[PDB]
RNA sequence: AGGACCGAACCGACUAAUGAAAAAUUAGCGGAUGACUUGUGGCUGGGGGUGAAAGGCCAAUCAAACCGGGAGAUAGCU
RNA sequence: GCUCGCCGGAAGACCAAGGGUUCCUGUCCAACGUUAAUCGGGGCAGGGUGAGUCGACCCCUAAGGCGAGGCCGAAAGGCGUAGUCGAUGGGAAACAGGUUAAUAUUCCUGUACUUGGUGUUACUGCGAAGGGGGGACGGAGAAGGCUAUGUUGGCCGGGCGACGGUUGUCCCGGUUUAAGCGUGUAGGCUGGUUUUCCAGGCAAAUCCGGAAAAUCAAGGCUGAGGCGUGAUGACGAGGCACUACGGUGCUGAAGCAACAAAUGCCCUGCUUCCAGGAAAAGCCUCUAAGCAUCAGGUAACAUCAAAUCGUACCCCAAACCGACACGGUGGUCAGGUAGAGAAUACCAAGGCGCUUGAGAGAACUCGGGUGAAGGAACUAGGCAAAAUGGUGCCGUAACUUCGGGAGAAGGCACGCUGAUAUGUAGGUGAGGUCCCUCGCGGAUGGAGCUGAAAUCAGUCGAAGAUACCAGCUGGCUGCAACUGUUUAUUAAAAACACAGCACUGUGCAAACACGAAAGUGGACGUAUACGGUGUGACGCCUCCCGGUGCCGGAAGGUUAAUU
């Protein structure tokens, strides 16, 4: 059965990666929040 | 000519082709072509703005000349061509100076026919001249509304406009709708009827044909649930409401012209 | 023209292994560990100056670091660049 | 020629009996040059999308997704 | 190790995606592995991924994204021009053999190619953000020419049979060889060459386009395959020396022909159809500003250059998505016998026996087999099973929109052997002989090779479409015309859609829709068009305006802000 997650690296990056996040204000905010939290992996970026 | 297809399958039974042999069997004039990608009836916001558009065959855009400005140079008609972008047929013409253009093919036109734009040009089919120069009572097509703009009225397969009157700086056109309309007399117009007049006799004959013409299916409001359309819901087949668009506006009869800027030009509305 | 200083920095070590040995013996090709940033030309230059030996050609590759586990904690070894440097016929290297 | 016919791949899911499986199995079954199917990428965002329309589908979630917040909502009820 | 069994259009081989060391070697067996484990995709250590020509990067663009200014918007921000990004598409170049425990079009061996500079001598119009060409394109169909590949014969090497026969019309194996360079064929496209002029191609153009005129019927472009060379080489069945029983080193025969033949190539072709079928660069060409006897261009030749990143391994799976060593997953390769076939059966190459076994042979459950007599009596219902099942030929009703219905129904023939005919009809096609504008040419010729289908005669069996495979049929009737679509996961239908029909709106800055707006879709469309609504092929058809809507009217009554 075709399950929901069907990985594709480029797609992932474009969607969720650092640059995408940077591009918008909300993305930036998210990043900031993550930083505040103390996340080790700030984004999906490898 | 129209051709009723033999019923060798259902979905072919009710098909009627409109088969013109005089069209060019060949690749079109490639310099006048350009790309034309499909919308899916969706705007820049990405939302569907006009339902039921989608798919259909890839099509190039033939760059048709509706402005028709080669004044004084006589052109000769090379060939008639199928245009997928319109109900009419187009005609590749060749000016004496070596330029080619596509034009709407008018009714009588065929390969070898000479045509001409300009004030001086002969009042014959396919020739183009300002409506002050065109005799009253004549049938014209590809009619400009603003001088210099390009033909906007009567472009469709078997349409034409009657010049009913010329009163000073304006002329009154009897448009195909039945609307009588004032138009500046310096606006250009092509003599005769536009070509492909048996276009309306064609019958698609199956669902697939429609699809091929980029038309997705249309669901009836009454078949929906109330959350979707005003007509929706009802156990079994109900419909106890005045017909309306998907956005609640009356559909059987309610007029929607709001343009107060061009009310002056409309001599009489259609009926 | 590569700088002397740069050249010195380029070459990290000789690589000892069976394959390397074989290369040395049969094909006259030495297997070096080099700086990850070191391009082929630079490597060649280094070889020529620092080992005093004519170079035919340099093939490089990047070796990826193995992931290991020291007790409970996971940790990755570093990536590093390997270079097969083929010396010209008759060139004997100390 | 054909939204033509019989039929593998491929797409589906009418009948049947039966956790390996949070919808499968085996045996049969429908379509199979088309309104077909499929890979890659793209676009449409929550009273919003998309919908050959079943209130279907929108990350195992849908008569209004998920995450966080107002928030210790309110609970004549247990 | 020897048997046995299973897959073989896969359960084999090679990739993409995704994973990220799972690869190979040594070593260890606590845990992990549904048991044991000496084994492992487990633990620990070490090793392993080699590129000018494969892929990325790179040049070019599609959908789309971002977007200087700009337009718009309380703010945030939205849209968008110039531009700049974006492959899933276009763009230079490599093949064969050998090798590692583990890499190879990457190493080695041989033999190649490419496009850049730099320098040269030789020549002499070069030059783009511009012009033109080209690139550059659909579906279906039909062949014909080919090859991959296979079969048989020849050849070469080996064999003479654990049991009757087996020196022959006998048995086993092999019989392979690339890119490149040269040739330019089957075949496809197009008339060429020169001269003159011209409101066209944002300017110019010797280019393209258009007009004339002259003269020659062959000119050019394209093109699989073959042949030649590449190759006195490589590979080569197996023999022979050493042996850490893993292998290593030497050696090496023949290496042809015919027939059959793709869904691959010629073919981005041809024919045909309507639904009318990307873009931009590379590439070719034209000039402008310019420079002017300099640069630049093409000419060969020399030299230098091609960086960087990926390359292990899994990849229909025990390594990816499914919590698991548990269904899903795009592309490429496609041997034999039978067969229409990529179906099916048995096999090859290759890969596996599915990580608990051993007994026993109760009830009951699951999955199968057979069944006296009866044959739907079962049951809500013939549910399920049983049956039908192929090719050819004969034959086939109502009704019909004249296509259908129809594979209607129903029947007959079917193996093997011989003969017709030591193998026919056909297919292919070598020598020889003749012609010739000379070649991959044309004629004639028929050797050899291959080879159905039929008829007649015999013959075996209970049974010849013998297995696997493979329609059940007919009669009346509701609904929906039809093919389609639908509740992912209890509903596939009579529901939705549909061609068709009707009403209605909409004159273009269209109606309408998404947007505080700018704008965008509608549409680069223009009433034979577009939107909405209902109905739903085809046929025969299809009173009430009082109520509620809509349309038109505006005499009077009533009536807002305002005053």
């Amino acid at each position: 059965m075709k399950r929901t997650f069907q990985p594709s690296v480029l797609k992932r990056n474009r969607s969720h990666g650092f640059r995408a996040r940077m591009a918008t204000k909300n993305g930036r905010q998210v990043l900031a929040r993550r930083r505040a939290k103390g996340r080790a992996r700030l984004t999906v970026s490898k | 000519a129209v051709v009723k297809c033999k019923p060798t399958s259902p979905g072919r039974r009710h098909v009627v082709k409109v088969v013109n042999p005089e069209l060019h069997k060949g690749k079109p004039f490639a310099p006048l072509l350009e790309k034309n990608s499909k919308s899916g009836g969706r705007n820049n916001n990405g939302r569907i703005t006009t339902r039921h558009i989608g798919g259909g065959h890839k099509q190039a855009y033939r760059i048709v000349d509706f402005k028709r400005n080669k004044d004084g140079i006589p052109a000769v008609v090379e060939r008639l061509e199928y245009d997928p972008n319109r109900s009419a047929n187009i005609a590749l013409v060749l000016y004496k100076d070596g330029e080619r253009r596509y034009i709407l093919a008018p009714k009588g036109l065929k390969a070898g026919d000479q045509i001409q734009s300009g004030v001086d040009a002969a009042i014959k089919p396919g020739n183009t001249l300002p409506m002050r120069n065109i005799p009253v009572g004549s049938t014209v097509h590809n009619v400009e509304m603003k001088p210099g703009k390009g033909g906007q009225l009567a472009r469709s397969a078997g349409t034409y406009v009657q010049i009913v009157a010329r009163d000073g700086a304006y002329v009154t056109l009897r448009l195909r709708s039945g609307e009588m309309r004032k138009v500046e007399a310096d606006c250009r117009a092509t003599l005769g009827e536009v070509g492909n007049a048996e276009h309306m006799l064609r019958v698609l004959g199956k669902a697939g044909a429609a699809r091929w013409r980029g038309v997705r299916p249309t669901v009836r409001g009454t078949a929906m649930n109330p959350v979707d359309h005003p007509h929706g819901g009802g156990e079994g087949r109900n419909f106890g409401k005045h017909p309306v668009t998907p956005w609640g506006v009356q559909t059987k009869g309610k007029k929607t012209r709001s343009n107060k800027r061009t009310d002056k030009f409309i001599v009489r509305r259609r009926s | 023209m590569i700088r002397e200083e740069r050249l010195l920095k380029v070459l990290r070590a000789p690589h000892v292994s069976e394959k390397a040995s074989t290369a040395m013996e049969k094909s006259n090709t030495i297997v070096l560990k080099v700086a990850k940033d070191a391009t082929k030309a630079e490597i060649k230059a280094a070889v020529q100056k620092l080992f005093e030996v004519e170079v035919e050609v340099v093939n490089t590759l990047v070796v990826k670091g193995k992931v290991k586990r020291h007790g409970q904690r996971i940790g990755r070894r570093s990536d590093w660049k390997k270079a097969y440097v083929t010396l010209k016929e008759g060139q004997n290297l100390d």
